RNA sequence: UGAAAUUCUUGGAUUUAUUGAAGACUAACUACUGCGAAAGCAUUUGCCAAGGACGUUUUCAUUAAUCAAGAACGAAAGUUAGGGGAUCGAAGAUGAUCAGAUACCGUCGUAGUCUUAACCAUAAACUAUGCCGACUAGGGAUCGGGUGGUGUUUUUUUAAUGAC
């Protein structure tokens, strides 16, 4: 007897400052009998293409989740990382050796996460074997390094510098350095950040990041 | 066609230890003057011992898989 | 006919075919649906863009899109063109694990079944089922029409859990002569 | 001046599901499935079955006020197939037909990292 | 010079075949 | 489902999103390639011991090959006594019993599948091919080690390593 989109009301979703797109879209609740509950704790997974507007970042997504409601505008703060699968099937591929690793460990701002990393082997300019396997030792190394250095960027830094080296993909050029003298790798990316416990919110650490 | 009692220089040369027509060894030992005293020592090609100058115990080679790898800075001689 | 556009990710081992095939790919994407068409070699993606001033037919844009996807699975080029030329062509998809977990030589026997000697088999179910198959490695892909493909799959699916192919031929001429 | 939602896509076997919602996931807009539209069971996975359910939530959602929708084309996934079917291909047609804008097609069927058995049994199964 | 990337091509697909 | 019906469902099914719990299993990489006496072995990290090959101008000096008796391990299924019990699932029940390419299909599912301490000792346990030793053609691919180069690349100070 009722049309339920008649007391249906939206509201506009903004994204924090460390992305250069604020605008994300919009959502929908029912109208206070309140709205904020409903709203509060409401993730949106959008590509980083939309947010940063460069095609360049096609095969990543970024989850945020509702933290703060001001006025019909819904304060997000970041809340995950993941890869589209199309990339992901696109880079694994036969005739070569796939090493993932992943590192719990949490930030200055008490944020524990999780950080997964995956690399792949490269043959040489001048290679001409079919396959560019790496012998045990290899990958044992490789792994060992990129575990140190996502622990030392993750604990040494906040949330929003942890995004903010995410975006322009310096963890994956620090990698390749460390390990380049190990084995040649290509592919190399953070594959997927999960944030597994929170510490106590605090809206001013919002607001501050939403400016 | 070759000759077996009197095979070629390189074909032996090329062919393992133990195959040739009188097997015997491909290692030798040199002569490694430590670069502090300037003593000589004598030290095995394929050496598997920390060979240490005795004078002033400075490590000259290191033991690898086959070869010992030669301290940088020592310099050596084929005795 | 709004601006819009598609990525098709080319896999590695069908970027060679795309090069000698080319020629052949862009005329009817840019003539006839008057879409956009690009490869960007960086990503190696074909792109393909929707012109507001140019085109006019909404479903331009996404029956290029499968047809540059059919030639992105295996299927020919002719084969693909089917996509542009009708609009009740789909495909099909599964892998030989989902009909029956089989490893090993097993594996390798029930593509080589499939397969048949010189391809008889294959073709056999193409022609009778008025579809198309592309047999890589484990994964199998069909194309034709809606019940075209469903008859095709349950020939296929009939080897695979072991139905000899002889068999399965004779089947085939039966449902060709319904057809 | 352009609204996005999320316009989920689920082809099963022996149906097909269009399902639009809100970027968040937790609010639904319309769902329609192929059953609703079909006389009967058997072509309720049939292409034609999943071009009207399209068409329907097309003319429903720009009632709304959503223009554009992102595609989430899945299978069952899981231990079944993985790949969505000529039912969700269908839909994806009709949707990109309709003039609703389409913004991004991903697939994001559940894809198992190793799953309990199927149910087939050791001879298979799907004769 | 880059007819040396020419040899290595055609080493690799003599090694792929 | 070839079409139905047992089944769930306005007390909200199926589908959607945020979580949580349980028990298994380690996709893609994955290749008759690698390891182990065989059966077998695939997520990360640590500990414990074991092992082939290679290098050695090290050591012992016939200590060796094959093996009735005798002993260790022995896929899956299976038995005893605890634990666990998600999925699939012998047995059992039940819907339908119309139509031959889709002709055995569906739903609930006991024992089992998993684990601890013991039994059982069978496979197309297959290279339908005993173990040890010697000899008898060329070719280029791959895995582990070693030697040689005044070879490319990296170390983006050199270099030395690593990778080719
Ligand atoms: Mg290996
Ligand atoms: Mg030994
Ligand atoms: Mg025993
Ligand atoms: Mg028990
Ligand atoms: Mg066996
Ligand atoms: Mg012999
Ligand atoms: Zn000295």
């Amino acid at each position: 007897v009722v049309d339920p989109f008649t007391r249906k009301e939206w509201f506009d979703i903004k994204a924090p400052s460390t992305f250069e797109n604020r605008n994300v879209g919009k959502t929908l609740v029912n109208k206070s009998t309140s709205a904020s509950d409903a709203l509060k704790g409401r993730v949106v997974e959008v590509c980083l293409a939309d947010l940063q507007g460069s095609e360049d970042h096609s095969f990543r997504k970024i989850k945020l989740r509702v933290d703060e409601v001001q006025g019909k505008n819904l304060l997000t703060n970041f809340h995950g990382m993941d890869f589209t699968t199309d990339k992901l099937r696109s880079m694994v591929r036969k005739w070569q050796t796939l090493i993932e690793a992943n590192v719990t460990v949490k930030t200055s701002d008490d944020y524990v996460l999780r950080i997964f990393a995956i690399a792949f082997t490269r043959k040489q300019a001048n290679q001409v074997k079919r396959h560019s396997y790496a012998q045990s030792s290899h990958i044992r190394a490789i792994r060992k390094v990129i575990s140190e250095i996502l622990t030392k960027e993750v604990q040494g830094s906040t949330l929003a510098q942890l995004t903010s080296k995410l975006i322009p993909e310096v963890i994956n050029k620090e990698i390749e350095n460390a390990t380049k003298d190990i084995f040649p790798l290509q592919n190399i990316h953070v594959r997927k950040v999960k944030l597994l416990k929170q510490p106590k919110f605090d809206v001013g650490a919002l607001m501050a990041l939403h400016g | 066609v070759q000759d077996l009692l009197h095979p070629t220089a390189a074909s032996e040369a090329r062919k393992h230890k133990l195959k040739t027509l009188v097997q015997g060894p491909r290692s030798y030992f040199l002569d490694v003057k430590c670069p502090g005293c300037l003593n000589i020592t004598t030290v095995f090609s394929h050496a598997q011992t920390a060979v240490t100058c005795e004078s002033c115990s400075t490590i000259l080679c290191t033991p690898t898989g086959g070869k010992a790898k030669l301290s940088e800075g020592t310099s050596f001689r084929r005795k | 006919i709004k601006f819009e556009s598609r990525k098709i990710m080319v896999p590695p081992h069908r970027m060679t075919p795309l090069r000698n095939s080319w020629t052949k790919i862009y005329p009817p994407l840019v003539e006839h649906l008057k879409l956009q068409v690009r490869m960007n070699l960086k990503t190696k993606s074909v792109e393909l863009r929707t012109n507001p001033k140019f085109t006019t037919d909404p479903g331009a844009l996404q029956k290029g899109a499968d047809f540059i996807k059919a030639f992105t699975l295996g299927f020919d080029l002719d084969d693909s063109i089917a996509l542009l030329r009708l609009d009740d062509l789909y495909i099909e998809t599964f892998e030989v694990k989902d009909v029956k977990t089989l490893t090993g030589d097993h594996l390798s026997r029930a593509i080589g079944r499939i397969a048949g000697k010189d391809g008889k088999t294959k073709f056999a179910i193409e022609n009778a089922t008025r579809t198309r198959i592309v047999l890589a490695d484990s994964k199998i892909h069909i194309l034709g029409g809606f019940t075209h493909i469903r008859m095709a799959r349950e020939s296929v699916v009939s080897l695979i859990l072991g139905s000899p192919p002889g068999k399965v031929y004779g089947n085939l001429r039966t449902v060709a002569s319904r057809l | 001046s352009q609204v996005f939602g999320v316009a989920r896509i689920y082809a099963s076997f022996n149906d097909t599901f269009v399902h639009v919602t809100d970027l968040s996931g937790k609010e639904t807009i319309a769902r329609v499935t192929g059953g609703m539209k079909v006389k009967a069971d058997r072509d309720e996975s049939s292409p034609y079955a999943a071009m009207l359910a399209a068409q329907d939530v097309a003319a429903k959602c720009k009632e709304v006020g959503i223009t554009a929708v992102h595609v989430k084309i899945r299978a069952t996934g899981g231990t079944r197939t993985k790949t969505p079917g000529p039912g969700g291909q269908a839909a994806l047609r009709a949707l990109a037909r309709s003039g609703l804008r389409i913004g991004r097609i991903e697939d994001v069927t559940p894809v198992p990292s190793d799953s309990t058995r199927k149910k087939g049994g050791r001879r298979g199964r799907r004769l | 010079p880059e007819e040396m990337r020419k040899r290595t091509t055609e080493m690799r697909l003599m090694r792929e075949l």
